[PDB]
């Protein structure tokens, strides 16, 4: 439903260790280029993780008020909170009840359902104050939680802009609630939304850092047999020729086990009967 | 390769694990620096077949033959030459850091060209006399004429066609920078032999991210994180693959190393024959009958310029290998007989000019039939 | 310097020609220290055991920067027992300066300290707390037995217990009904196969040492991509040029001379490297200038020899050492009376420069020579006719076979 | 194998046995490009083995510098010790052509 | 010759320890594949006349 081309985005640093102008490779998880993406809007249904999230918001809107990263929607499977109180990134980690559809002359405070069992409260500088475009990266294996974004005004209000851009380490968090599913957060004042959620999986990249230590290009080791060669000559531009790069075979399916003919006939059972 | 700082680097106990232990990186140096003297010796006899500069004469008035592409000229810093100006920006490349070094060559790139500047002079000045010893005079026009008698060309024709040779020779020389002014892949064998060293250096350095059974890839963490009277075992395995990677690098260099000399002895021999002496052995220096060469500089090689006598515009003439006249045979001194269907004529093998069947051009023996 | 390859071939005799030595830099002097000026040493009250570091599903976040990072200001503030560091040295931390640093608190159970690790398998692994394998930092638990152990069972934190499948690595999760694993769904009525994951603790000091809680800090820090000023407390010196000294610019050491440039470096980007994997442009965070690390390793040496048993005086070729000296073109030629004559070559240098030992006496070098270029008869009506003999031969050896191997 | 135990000797044996025949690797490379240095010097022996020796052929700078007379061969390994008599004239006259 | 097919086969932990060595595999191919163009250029330079 509402598939769009995942062109170029979905990058991040593995960590910040210094290397510049050097085509470097790791084994991490990244966005498959030229894949689908979930364009969801009036209606905000629940979404399973599905082994992948690359969130992207829309412009023309300061309406999105965080996320519902989810399991089941009441108070029984411990909790998050990510909002903005129009001045600060308010992160409660409080246990709020069944706000399956929380919404907000300032109308707010429907999401506040059960203020009990608060065990972290947070206030910092806000994530974001032709409009800035938010994109985010959302995962879990042994430790923490990311916040990775960059915001740029552009045209093409609904569809994904092309062009390649890095993402940045902002805000990193050891919380502790391993994930099934998710859902968004928005507001109202007294629901016509748009956003994107991607998918990443383990896949080798080759990364370009610039003359200054910043991402400007990357390639994928499974998109085509072309970049496979780029994945094994450690370079972008290869020369007219032929390059043995990798190998294949046929996987096994049945995995039979065959043994000699049966009935060597222990008379063990006669003493039981 | 300074060995210990490649293996360990700035650490006592890593070196003090490396000394129950004879002379590996001793003999690895004596492997590597043993080859290191020899490429300079390979540079030695590949140009130094003379014994100082022949100075080219200041007047450049050689019978109409232009030479403004192969002499050096003081427009550049007094030593490089005109084709070489196009050359030395067409081969572009490691660094100096941890582990490694780059010694310079013996001779410098300014004075590699110094012998070449010498060699072009005498082979314009005196010709292949200076392959022998003292060099008598010769003017260039008649030497070329005397040069054609090597391949059976009757040497009148060079006097007889002096002007037509000139611009054909000149524009052919200007064509060779035209053959390389745009781009060629034919720089080629120069370009990779530098390049395959660089990746070899790069695949030398990329080894040092290894773990090889250890819990690290740096040295000092093994000092820090666990205990030096037990974690020397964590050093102990980390030595040997680095020793192996050095062992491979000395190896895989050495195969290509004297492979270059085995190419280079062929290179100096063509510098020996085809620069000095107007050879006879065909298909050996350029496609065609050999005439002379003119060598230039290179970053790590040499580029020859050859000159060949290529026939053209054939016209089949009726022939016969024997003439009988008053019962006796008549055989040509060189060449064969031809006729234009009407009257017979005498010419040489490789340029058409008829003459008249005389007593001179032939000799007799034997009966007829 | 003549006696330097007797031991390279490891022998008490050296030959004639030109040898090599050890290296050539130019003699080093000093070691400058450059740190940015942040007055703040980092306060460690509310990260390390102040009064309350709450849930296993809720950590006390503080964005920690704009202070000077140091590692020996922890052990006072808590009762530490375990230090477990990855991606980094445990004690080279004031020998460095990081970028985008964190200090990150949480709490574990005492029976399952073991699988707080990048992927030890078991019951520790799909319902809480998860980060990829590429993490640089320390892992620090400590003793605490007073405040988090009541008399009636610890009901102060939830933990989520159920989840289906797997993930990518790094996030957090709210939503919160009765869990569904298989068939007979819930829809908020709590039927069968609708599990109740919020299940009572028993953390008490009367319960054993394996049944205690353990508050854990996991340190988090990274090396030099954003411009940062977090650098450690080993205070500052001056700044020098035209020399090769030790420096430390924000956490990357090196070996090279700082020379000036003129380029328009984009002013939010800390360092850089050029085409062949070496750092070309270094930022200092005080004066706002960009220096170029010109690698101070530059130089080559040689030595013209006849040996030891023959003599003991030298002719020098300091090749890339700038300069009785003379200057020929494969190096700086000392030990060498440069003469104006011309003879044959014994020890070449280059461009037709050779050295030899001729005529107290010293080894001399010179320019070499071809021979007698003369002017003999060019009369048109002449040709040159040799006729005399005193016979001998002109020899060469020529090689037939050699050794085989097995 | 005896003192070190095969769990923590296996990363020691990892590049002990795998590295030892990397040292006649050294030797044969040292052998053959002395051997092929003579296997082509066989051909360089073959340059003036027979040509200006069994009889006479007529190549400049392949019968020695000079116009050649003959030979008388004898035994050697890496050898046969020629006397290639090549006739470089020594002293120079003229006679005046017309 | 493959690196991985010659060492490993139906295993992963074989190849997982091999990824510590990882330069050694692509070391060997550029050796061996370089022989392949070396053999071809020989067959070229003999009979491309």
């Amino acid at each position: 439903p509402a598939y769009t081309n995942s062109f170029t985005r979905g990058v991040y640093y593995p960590d910040k260790v210094f290397r510049s102008s050097v085509l470097h490779s790791t084994q991490d998880l990244f966005l498959p280029f030229f894949s689908n993406v979930t364009w969801f809007h009036f209606d905000n249904p629940v979404l399973p993780f599905n082994d992948g999230v690359y969130f992207a918001s829309t412009e023309k809107s300061n309406i999105i008020r965080g996320w519902i990263f989810g399991t089941t929607l009441d108070s029984k499977t411990q909790s998050l909170l990510i909002v903005n109180n129009a001045t600060n990134v308010v992160i409660k980690v409080c246990e709020f009840q069944f706000c399956n559809d929380p919404f907000l002359m300032e109308s707010e405070f429907r999401v506040y359902s059960s203020a009990n069992n608060c065990t972290f409260e947070y206030v910092s500088q806000p994530f974001l104050m032709f409009k800035n475009l938010r994109e985010f990266v959302f995962k879990n294996i042994d430790g923490y939680f990311k916040i990775y974004s960059k915001h740029t005004p552009i045209n093409l209000v609904r569809d994904l802009p092309q062009g390649f851009s890095a993402l940045e380490p902002l805000v990193d968090l050891p919380i502790g609630i391993n994930i099934t599913r998710f859902q968004t957060l928005l507001a109202l004042h007294r629901g016509a939304a748009a956003y994107y959620v991607g998918y990443l999986q383990p896949r080798t990249f080759l990364l370009k850092y610039n003359e200054n230590g910043t991402i400007t290009d990357a390639v994928d080791c499974a998109l085509d047999p072309l970049s496979e060669t780029k994945c094994t000559l450690k370079s972008f531009t290869v020369e007219k020729g032929i390059y043995q790069t990798s190998n294949f075979r046929v996987q096994p399916t049945e995995s039979i086990v065959r043994f000699p003919n049966i009935t060597n006939l222990c008379p063990f059972g006669e003493v039981f009967n | 390769v300074d060995c210990t700082m490649y293996i360990c680097g700035d650490s006592t106990e890593c070196s003090n694990l490396l000394l129950q232990y004879g002379s590996f990186c001793t003999q690895l140096n004596r492997a590597l620096t043993g080859i290191a003297v020899e490429q300079d010796k390979n540079t030695q006899e590949v140009f130094a077949q003379v014994k100082q500069i022949y100075k080219t004469p200041p007047i450049k008035d050689f019978g109409g033959f232009n030479f403004s592409q192969i002499l050096p000229d003081p427009s550049k810093p007094s030593k490089r030459s005109f084709i070489e100006d196009l050359l030395f920006n067409k081969v572009t490349l490691a660094q100096k850091f941890n582990g490694l070094t780059v010694l310079p060559p013996l001779l410098t790139d300014e004075m590699i060209a110094q012998y070449t500047s010498a060699l072009l002079a005498g082979t314009i000045t005196s010709g292949w006399t200076f392959g022998a010893g003292a060099a008598l005079q010769i003017p260039f026009a008649m030497q070329m004429a005397y040069r054609f008698n090597g391949i059976g060309v009757t040497q009148n024709v060079l006097y007889e066609n002096q002007k037509l040779i000139a611009n054909q020779f000149n524009s052919a020389i200007g064509k060779i920078q035209d053959s390389l002014s745009s781009t060629a892949s034919a720089l080629g064998k120069l370009q990779d032999v530098v390049n395959q060293n660089a990746q070899a250096l790069n695949t030398l350095v990329k080894q040092l991210s290894s773990n090889f059974g250890a819990i690290s890839s740096v040295l000092n963490d093994i000092l820090s994180r666990l205990d030096p009277p037990e974690a020397e075992v964590q050093i102990d395995r980390l030595i040997t693959g680095r020793l192996q990677s050095l062992q491979t690098y000395v190896t895989q260099q050495l195969i290509r190393a004297a492979e270059i000399r085995a190419s280079a002895n062929l290179a100096a021999t063509k510098m020996s024959e085809c620069v000095l002496g107007q050879s006879k052995r065909v298909d050996f220096c350029g496609k065609g009958y050999h005439l002379m060469s003119f060598p230039q500089s290179a970053p790590h090689g040499v580029v020859f310029l050859h000159v060949t006598y290529v026939p053209a515009q054939e016209k089949n003439f009726t022939t016969a290998p024997a003439i009988c006249h008053d019962g006796k045979a008549h055989f040509p001194r060189e060449g064969v007989f031809v006729s234009n269907g009407t009257h017979w004529f005498v010419t040489q093998r490789n340029f058409y000019e008829p003459q008249i069947i005389t007593t001179d051009n032939t000799f007799v023996s034997g009966n007829c039939d | 310097p003549l006696s330097e390859t007797k031991c390279t071939l490891k022998s008490f005799t050296v030959e004639k020609g030109i040898y090599q030595t050890s290296n050539f830099r130019v003699q080093p002097t000093e070691s400058i220290v450059r740190f940015p000026n942040i007055t703040n040493l980092c306060p460690f009250g509310e990260v390390f055991n102040a009064t309350r570091f709450a849930s296993v599903y809720a950590w006390n976040r503080k964005r920690i920067s704009n202070c000077v990072a140091d590692y020996s200001v922890l052990y006072n503030s808590a009762s530490f027992s375990t230090f477990k560091c990855y991606g980094v040295s445990p004690t080279k931390l004031n020998d460095l300066c990081f970028t985008n640093v964190y200090a990150d608190s949480f709490v574990i159970r005492g029976d399952e300290v073991r699988q707080i690790a990048p992927g030890q398998t078991g019951k520790i692994a799909d319902y809480n707390y998860k980060l990829p394998d590429d993490f640089t930092g320390c892992v620090i638990a400590w003793n605490s037995n007073n405040l988090d152990s009541k008399v009636g069972g610890n009901y102060n934190y939830l933990y989520r217990l159920f989840r289906k499948s797997n993930l990518k690595p790094f996030e957090r999760d709210i939503s919160t009904e009765i869990y569904q694993a298989g068939s007979t769904p819930c829809n908020g009525v709590e039927g069968f196969n609708c599990y109740f994951p919020l299940q009572s603790y028993g953390f008490q000091p009367t319960n054993g040492v394996g049944y205690q809680p353990y508050r854990v800090v996991v340190l988090s820090f990274e090396l030099l991509h954003a411009p940062a000023t977090v650098c450690g407390p080993k205070k500052s010196t001056n700044l020098v040029k035209n020399k090769c000294v030790n420096f430390n610019f924000n956490g990357l050491t090196g070996t090279g001379v700082l020379t000036e440039s003129n380029k328009k470096f984009l002013p939010f980007q800390q360092f850089g490297r050029d085409i062949a994997d070496t750092t070309d442009a270094v930022r200092d965070p005080q004066t706002l200038e960009i220096l170029d690390i010109t690698p101070c390793s530059f130089g080559g040496v040689s030595v013209i020899t006849p040996g030891t048993n023959t003599s003991n005086q030298v002719a020098v070729l300091y090749q890339d050492v700038n300069c009785n000296v003379f200057q020929t073109r494969a190096g700086c030629l000392i030990g060498a009376e440069h003469v104006n004559n011309s003879y044959e070559c014994d020890i070449p240098i280059g461009a037709g420069i050779c050295a030899s030992y001729q005529t107290s006496q010293s080894i001399i070098a010179y320019t070499m020579s071809l021979g007698a270029e003369n002017s003999v008869a060019y009369s048109n009506n002449s040709i040159a006719i040799p006729t005399n003999f005193t016979i001998s031969v002109t020899t060469e050896i020529l090689p037939v076979s050699m050794t085989k191997t097995s």
